[PDB]
DNA sequence: TTT
């Protein structure tokens, strides 16, 4: 018995997010059938469930926006989430709910909410024992961006963070290097930002 | 409803025990005995470990046990093994055909000594301010275990709006780093006397402060 | 309608 989510990975802002769960090796003629989501790096949030007879019950904070429907001729159940914004960006899981627990979960599908067109990043300096310095790579779409330092020659103490999707529908990330503070203003530290989707490269020397 | 309160971080060496608390209200955790617990490894779906407060599904090792006290559920893992390192979520029925999940706890099976975070807080760059934007960047580096709470303050007063924080990720040296961003308008930035990034790691708190200048 |  197995559940798996299908449907698009990218939805536009203020439109309806649609996903379908297909059950295999088992019927949908018993039990509850549920949707749960998880924003990237955050906790689980119950969206709702549908009983096999058709009764729907949703999370009270999402109620006016959520539809869960059964499709018995396909052995599927669906989710529609209206009025979607960047805050609805999450991994969406379907799951069977039986005897007061969620027992068989799908692998999940990341849904990113943005109507953003392709855009290259603005790169801003994070200016500085040891001193931290970095580059803020701001307002790009879509993923990914790669950051290196001094054309890949500087790797020790380098850390590039995972991207955050802002309320604007655009991503931001930071990359940092920890260097000796006695080298500041003599050694140069340059972040090389590569955003292939927009055909953009930026070099920013931070001081 | 409100998410069930869990500690951000619990840890132990292999062979030790840990307990994870899950505090709800009398209308959820303390209203029914329909508490379940879920284990989540990176990139994977949650997997049920406990249901009905204390029952184990088939195949779940007996080192996992569940309990309840008032409005608090607990998951206890005896004899920690390396593979127990994961996130754990409690869940409770919350009345009238609803469920609420807990905020999640990272269980770390200790393989290094703990390391305190180095916190650097960057103010908005003058270049970003000229772009009519302002982002405070709080960098947290070289900590273990990989779990931290970040709180922002403006003149000693909590700021919840405009905050985005990354889940801790491993550095090249095998310790963790995390980042938090406070997004402001230039006017907000200039209006206040001071801004702070407060990092809590394994009981201890590190605070850094910055001001327009 | 609904464990």
């Amino acid at each position: 018995v197995q559940l798996q989510e299908s449907g698009p990975g990218l939805v536009k802002s203020s439109e309806t997010l649609s996903l379908t769960c297909t059950v295999s090796g088992g019927s949908i003629s018993s039990y509850f059938w549920s949707w749960i989501r998880q924003p990237p790096g955050k906790g689980l949030e119950w969206i709702g469930y549908i009983y096999y007879s058709g009764s729907t019950n949703y999370n009270p904070s999402l109620k006016s926006r959520v539809t869960i429907s059964l499709h018995t001729s396909k052995n599927q159940f669906s989710l529609k989430l209206s009025s979607v914004t960047a805050a609805d960006t999450a991994v969406y899981y379907c799951a069977r709910h039986r005897n007061w627990l969620f027992d068989y979960w799908g692998q999940g599908t990341l849904v990113t909410v943005s109507s953003a067109s392709t855009k290259g990043p603005s790169v801003f300096p994070l200016a500085p024992g040891t001193a931290a310095l970095g580059c803020l790579v701001k307002d790009y779409f879509p993923e990914p961006v790669t950051v290196s330092w001094n054309s890949g020659a500087l790797t020790s103490g380098v850390h590039t963070f995972p991207a955050v999707l802002q309320s604007s529908g655009l991503y931001s990330l930071s990359s940092v290097v920890t260097v000796p503070s006695s080298s500041l203003g003599t050694q140069t530290y340059t972040c090389n930002v590569d955003h292939k989707p927009s055909n953009t490269k930026v070099d920013k020397t931070v001081e | 409803q409100s998410a069930l309160t869990q500690p951000r971080s619990v840890s132990g060496s292999p062979g030790q025990s840990v307990t994870i608390s899950c505090t709800g209200t009398s209308s959820d955790v303390g209203g029914y005995n329909y508490v379940s617990w879920y284990q989540q490894h990176p990139g994977k779906a949650p997997k049920v470990m406990i249901y009905d407060v204390s029952k184990r599904p088939s195949g779940v090792p007996d080192r996992f046990s569940g309990s309840k006290s008032g409005n608090t559920a607990s998951l206890t893992i005896s004899g920690l093994q390396a593979e127990d390192e994961a996130d754990y979520y409690c869940c409770s029925y919350a009345g009238s055909y609803t469920y609420v999940f807990g905020t999640g706890t990272k269980v770390t099976v200790l393989g290094q000594p703990k390391a305190n975070p180095t916190v650097t807080l960057f103010p908005p760059s003058s270049e970003e301010l000229q772009a009519n934007k302002a982002t405070l960047v709080c960098l947290i580096s070289d900590f273990y275990p990989g779990a931290v709470t970040v709180a922002w303050k403006a003149d000693g007063s909590p700021v919840k709006a405009g905050v985005e924080t990354t889940k801790p990720s491993k550095q090249s040296n095998n310790k963790y780093a995390a980042s938090s961003y406070l997004s402001l308008t230039p006017e907000q930035w200039k209006s206040h006397r001071s801004y702070s990034c407060q990092v809590t790691h394994e009981g201890s708190t590190v605070e850094k402060t910055v001001a327009p200048t």
